[PDB]
C-alpha cells in the first residue's frame, strides 16, 4: 500500500527504534 | 529467536501470529502485507513428513501482538481465514524450495498504532539491499534456544555470501533462498528457531526509509549453531506468484 | 498451553 513500511510509532513520528541504526550502518 | 532482545512496542506492526484453535497454541509467524493478505511459509501449513496439512478452519491470525501468551485486549485483532494459497511448486519433499504461502482474511483488519503492513520489494530495492554483509531483522515468538519468550523477540542478522551458505550444509540450496547469520569468527550470534517459521526478514531501505520484507523464515539445521545459518525464502524471487494470487483472488 | 483463553467469539 501507499503507506506500507512506515510504522506509526516510529517513522510516522520521526522516532527511531533502538537498533535500526545497526542496519543502516551495514548498508555500505 | 535465539540471542535476540525483546521488541519495542510497535516495532514490528506487520508481525502476525498463526494460532491453532484447538488445542490453542502458536503455530508459526507471518506478516501483514495489506488489510486482507497475510504472508507466511508454506511449511507452516503443509508438511507431510510431519503429518501437517492445515485447512482454513483450523487456524486464526492474531495481529498487533506483543505478548506471546496473553490475550491483548483492545490491542490485538484476531482474524479468520477465507482462503489459503500455497506455491504450486513448493518442494516439501526435498529442500523447502519456494517455501511461501498466502492467506486471505475473511474481513479487512483495522490498521492502528500496532497494526500496519510491511512493503514487498521491487526489483531495484532487492538488488540494492540483498548483498552479503547487509543486515536484516527477524522477529518472532519461537524458542529462545534449541531445547519460550514472554514477548516478541527481535534480532538483526547479516546476509551471508552464497558460497558460504552452500558450504555450510548438505542440503541443495536454490536461488529462491538466502541465508543470514554471523560467522564463527564474527563473534556476535543469533538466529531464528522453531516457531519463528513464516515470520519476516525485514530491511529498512535507506533510499525511502520504508521497511521491506525480503525474506520468510524457512529452515535451519539446529538454531544458532556455529558454522550454520538460517535460510529464508527469497520474497522478491516469488513476487510474480504473489501478485498473480492477489491479482486473481483480490 | 500457557495461552490465555481468547474470546469465544473468534472460535
Ligand atoms: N531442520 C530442518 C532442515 C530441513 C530443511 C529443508 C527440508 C527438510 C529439512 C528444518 O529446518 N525444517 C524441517 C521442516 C520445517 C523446517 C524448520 O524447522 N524451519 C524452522 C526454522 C528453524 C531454524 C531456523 C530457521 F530459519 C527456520
Ligand atoms: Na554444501
Ligand atoms: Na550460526
Amino acid at each position: 500500500e501507499a503507506d506500507c513500511g512506515l510504522r506509526p510509532l516510529f517513522e510516522k513520528k520521526s522516532l527511531e527504534d533502538k537498533t535500526e541504526r545497526e542496519l543502516l550502518e551495514s548498508y555500505i | 529467536i535465539v540471542e535476540g532482545s525483546d521488541a519495542e512496542i510497535g516495532m514490528s506492526p506487520w508481525q502476525v501470529m498463526l494460532f491453532r484453535k484447538s488445542p490453542q497454541e502458536l503455530l508459526c509467524g507471518a506478516s501483514l502485507i495489506s488489510d486482507r493478505w497475510v504472508l507466511t511459509a508454506a511449511h507452516c501449513l503443509l508438511y507431510p513428513p510431519w503429518d501437517k496439512n492445515f485447512t482454513e478452519n483450523d487456524l486464526l491470525v492474531r495481529i498487533g501482538k506483543h505478548s506471546r501468551t496473553r490475550y491483548e485486549r483492545n490491542i490485538e485483532k484476531i482474524s479468520m481465514l477465507e482462503k489459503i494459497y500455497i506455491h504450486p511448486r513448493y518442494n516439501w519433499r526435498e529442500n523447502l524450495d519456494r517455501d511461501i504461502a498466502l492467506m486471505k482474511l475473511k474481513k479487512p483488519v483495522a490498521f492502528s498504532d500496532y497494526i500496519h503492513p510491511v512493503c514487498l520489494p521491487d526489483r531495484e530495492t532487492a538488488a540494492s539491499l540483498l548483498q552479503a554483509g547487509y543486515k536484516g531483522r527477524v522477529t518472532g515468538w519461537g524458542n529462545l534456544k534449541e531445547t519460550q519468550p514472554s514477548v516478541l523477540q527481535v534480532v538483526n542478522l547479516p546476509i551471508v555470501e552464497r558460497p558460504v551458505c552452500k558450504d555450510s550444509t548438505r542440503i541443495r540450496i536454490t536461488d529462491n533462498m538466502f541465508c543470514a547469520g554471523y560467522k564463527p569468527d564474527e563473534g556476535k550470534r543469533g538466529d531464528a528457531c522453531e516457531g519463528d517459521s513464516g515470520g519476516p526478514f525485514v530491511m529498512k531501505s535507506p533510499f525511502n526509509n520504508r521497511w521491506y520484507q525480503m525474506g520468510i523464515v524457512s529452515w535451519g539445521e539446529g538454531c544458532d549453531r556455529d558454522g550454520k545459518y538460517g535460510f529464508y525464502t527469497h520474497v522478491f524471487r516469488l513476487k510474480k506468484w504473489i501478485q498473480k494470487v492477489i491479482d486473481q483472488f483480490g | 498451553g500457557d495461552f490465555e483463553e481468547i474470546p469465544e467469539e473468534y472460535l
